[PDB]
């Protein structure tokens, strides 16, 4: 499974969603489900550590943090918006992240975020409540994630 | 109705769903569609904005703060698709670019960026003579010999020009550089409609850069 | 309060101040 | 006093663990103040205690040395740590201190004290009573295991802590003398299927016993205060024990010779590194001044961890999870201590040896260990199954990792590990008594 979140400068999520593989349509079983926000909160500190560092690209950080068989990848926009993903095995594996697919996914989701931000009524603090945004994000996950 | 709904929390998005509710804001592209309009329309919108702002305000400081707040949001929006949109190297344009533009993280890269592309995009010409007063600790400034939005405003007072000050402030604020941007008039060089946007960074940025 | 009451009780002698296991 | 504020030092095995208990009619705040003020004279020089008859542990054979102490109040449960005493003797408490204010008869009090703690080496107690009877004065004076002091421990604390040194050192000599003939089974052989075998989630006999005996002899020498002799014992104990192809005890021998360097620098003595440690551990023989010390000790710790990992596939000679995790914490605290100074000056050495942080100092540029290697190392704690050991030890990892992340400026990771600490604390069948440390913990979270 995969757990994706978009977080602003004040360390609050403006969007959150979880993806599955369609042979085990339950997500993380019961415990990682409770632990996901906390581990993502922990990894945000490393993401902020890499935010201001010299050494090419610096928006896509790739694998930054590690946990109990969980790979954590981070992408950073220009307005400090942090895009964080947590990859989980299929109950047994050593998860390896596809560099190009994750890069392209973050690129397209950043396109979605910027064109969400453009309208007059949106504010940085407010969350991205939109059926269209969720729909296009999840079909994008089908297109690029797996 | 499955859009985030942050009170409930994350939702289970099974990876077999391709049902698509067109939105008219997500389908439309943002490439660089040229639709240049007359300067007169901008001037009249600007002056009616300031006229409406006169009745609501009470003092000069409140007027300047509200105008800067008006420009702040335009800065919020413009940062993303001036940094992002320049990454295109000659449907969605995300899969037209092999390498995202390297986001600036230095004291002067952002100011060079504003001098070069943001001002050119806004007023169709590169800004003039970005300089810094190298005496006290930091006084960076952007000077325009003939501002476009506020050319019709008479008088020697600079209060109506805080709109672009707010734009710059929002730009640097999202980019990770809080500022105290403020405008001054420095008639020098025979133009005499010369305006200087003094930029003063916070101690946090000074500690971070060194 | 509980702090102000437990901060002047009489500890049992011949025992550690705190124990972990039961 | 604090319970969940652990931060082991790299020189912890050199410390002498002591238990302290409130004899008589104490109260919580007063006893806490008394023990806290008592825990300020654990740096007693060896050049003030009278000599003991035997030559091995004689104070009057090394004018330097400090003979540290470690005042703990929580009586950890026995019957599980008992197995891993032959492996290394710096676990068991060696002395109890009774702080008595009741004007009670010392003889029966001491007798019952040793009755309740029979496995100990030398019990003794100090009368923190306000002007006891002159009749009791002679009774306390005639006996060596009993001392007198004013309220809150300020009358003659220097002389008391001078006398206690010899008082337990003679008993330690007797203990080692009775202990030198044992076959020294490995902890897995002793405990059997009773100690976790560090589950990761990532002439062959006498030559072995002789090396193990020399290793423990050197370890006791380090505990007593004889440092140069301890190193001169560890060189033999490590070369002979590396020849015989034994990994588990070799890790601890290399550990001890690593600790000896810290204290030898702390005293400020010139010493040459042995040949053999250089052979089994690359420098990447030679005076310590002409070689960088903290990086050398990092490499030695890495080799120790390598041997511990390599000693897992054996059925009965494996490294317990306890020793592995505490060594990980020990080296992690060493890393964090190193990452506070531009160079390895005397200040950082004093800070790590004496257990004082003085946190949030001005960060220098280019520290010894940068602030990614420390995080990478600290991540190794999660690589092993934490949620099977006892809660008493389990909270130690989470608390010290919270302290580590706080020192590194990683407040969000501090929140994460403290949340894990609370989750562990809540999930335990055994009920727990109230203490202000939990109050401060919740306040911090």
């Amino acid at each position: 499974p995969q757990y994706f979140a978009i977080i602003g400068k004040k360390d609050n999520p403006v969007y959150e969603i979880e993806f599955t593989n369609a042979e085990n349509p339950q997500g993380f079983p019961q415990d990682l489900k409770e632990l996901n926000p906390f581990i993502l909160h922990a990894s945000l500190d490393i993401v902020e550590d890499l935010q201001w560092q010299i050494n090419t690209d610096n928006c896509y950080l790739g694998k930054v943090d590690h946990f109990y068989g969980l790979a954590i990848t981070a992408y950073i926009s220009y307005s400090g918006m942090k895009f964080v993903m947590i990859h989980g095995n299929s109950a047994n594996s050593s998860v390896v992240i596809d560099d190009n697919n994750m890069r392209s996914f973050y690129q397209e989701v950043h396109e979605l975020y910027v064109k969400t931000l453009m309208n007059p009524f949106y504010k940085i603090t407010d969350p991205i409540r939109s059926p269209a945004f969720d729909s296009r994000v999840r079909t994008l996950a089908r297109k690029h994630l797996s | 109705s499955d859009g985030y709904e942050y009170t409930v929390g994350p939702k289970q998005a099974i990876t077999s769903e391709a049902s698509y509710i067109p939105s008219r804001i997500y389908s439309e592209s943002l490439l660089f569609k040229r639709q240049e309009a007359s300067l007169s329309a901008m001037a009249f919108l600007f002056q009616e904005m300031i006229s409406q702002l006169h009745r609501t305000c009470k003092t000069a400081g409140d007027f300047e703060t509200k105008l800067s707040d008006y420009g702040h949001n335009i800065g919020i929006r413009l940062l993303e698709l001036l940094n992002f949109r320049a990454s295109v190297s000659p449907e969605s344009l995300s899969n037209y670019i092999t390498k995202m533009r390297r986001r600036d993280l230095k004291i002067l890269d952002i100011l060079q960026f504003i001098h070069g592309t943001l001002w050119s995009y806004l007023f169709n010409h590169v800004s003039d003579d970005l300089v810094k007063s190298s005496e006290r600790d930091n006084e960076y400034m952007i000077v325009d010999n003939f501002p476009t939005l506020t050319q019709f405003i008479p008088g020697e007072n600079v209060s109506c020009e805080y709109f672009v000050c707010g734009i710059i402030k929002g730009f640097l604020f999202n980019a990770g550089f809080p500022c105290g941007v403020t405008a001054h008039r420095m008639p020098q060089g025979g133009h005499s409609q010369r305006t200087v946007y003094l930029i003063q960074f916070d101690r946090q940025v000074l500690d971070r850069e060194g | 309060t509980l702090d102000k009451y437990s901060s002047e009780e009489i500890l049992p002698s011949f025992e550690p101040v705190y124990s972990w296991s039961s | 006093m604090n319970i969940l504020k652990h931060f082991p030092s790299y020189v912890g095995p050199s410390k002498i663990r002591t238990l302290v208990i409130p004899i008589g009619h104490w109260t919580r705040k007063e006893f806490n103040n008394a023990v806290q003020k008592l825990s300020e004279f654990n740096e007693i020089h060896l050049s003030d205690v009278t000599p003991i008859d035997s030559p091995i542990f004689t104070p009057q054979g090394f004018p330097h040395g400090k003979l540290f102490f470690d005042f703990l109040t929580i009586d950890h449960d026995d019957a599980l740590e008992l197995f891993l005493y032959d492996f290394e003797p710096f676990r068991k408490t060696f002395v109890i201190i009774g702080l008595v204010n009741d004007y009670s008869d010392p003889l029966t009090n001491l007798n019952f004290m040793k009755e309740k703690y029979p496995t100990l080496i030398s019990p003794n107690l100090v009368y923190a009573s306000s002007t006891p009877t002159k009749e009791l004065e002679q009774t306390i004076d005639t006996m060596e295991n009993v001392f007198a002091s004013s309220p809150d421990m300020q009358k003659n604390i220097e002389t008391i802590m001078c006398d206690i040194a010899r008082n337990f050192l003679t008993a330690l000599n007797s203990y080692y003398s009775s202990y030198k003939h044992v076959t020294l089974r490995s902890p897995g052989a002793i405990g059997g299927n009773a100690v976790l075998k560090t589950t990761l989630i990532r002439n062959r006999s006498q030559q072995k016993s002789l090396g193990r005996q020399m290793k423990i002899l050197g370890n006791f020498q380090l505990l007593a205060g004889r440092y140069v002799d301890a190193l001169n014992s560890f060189v033999d104990a490590i070369t002979t024990l590396y020849k015989v192809r034994d990994y588990l005890w070799l890790g601890s021998a290399l550990d001890g010779i690593s600790i000896c360097f810290l204290l030898l620098s702390y005293l400020g003595l010139s010493y040459q590194i042995p040949q053999i440690v250089s052979l089994i551990c690359p420098v990447e023989n030679i005076d310590v001044e002409n070689i960088n010390l903290p990086l050398l000790i990092k490499c030695i710790s890495d080799k120790v961890l390598y041997y511990y990992d390599l000693s897992l596939m054996h059925n009965s000679e494996y490294a317990p999870q306890v020793v592995y995790c505490e060594f990980l914490l020990k080296t992690l605290t060493f890393m964090t201590s190193c990452y506070k100074s531009s160079e390895f000056s005397k200040d950082v050495l004093d800070n790590i040896v004496k257990n004082q942080h003085r946190a949030l100092s001005d960060i220098p540029n280019s520290p010894m260990f940068p602030r990614f290697e420390v995080y990478f190392y600290s991540n190794k704690l999660f690589e092993l199954q934490l949620k099977e050991m006892q809660v008493e030890a389990q909270i130690k990892i989470y608390s010290t990792m919270a302290e580590v992340y706080r020192l590194l400026g990683y407040k969000r990771k501090q929140l994460f590990v403290l949340r894990l600490l609370m989750v562990a604390l809540l999930a335990t069948p055994n009920k727990i008594a109230w203490h202000p440390d939990y109050r401060t913990l919740i306040d911090t979270i």
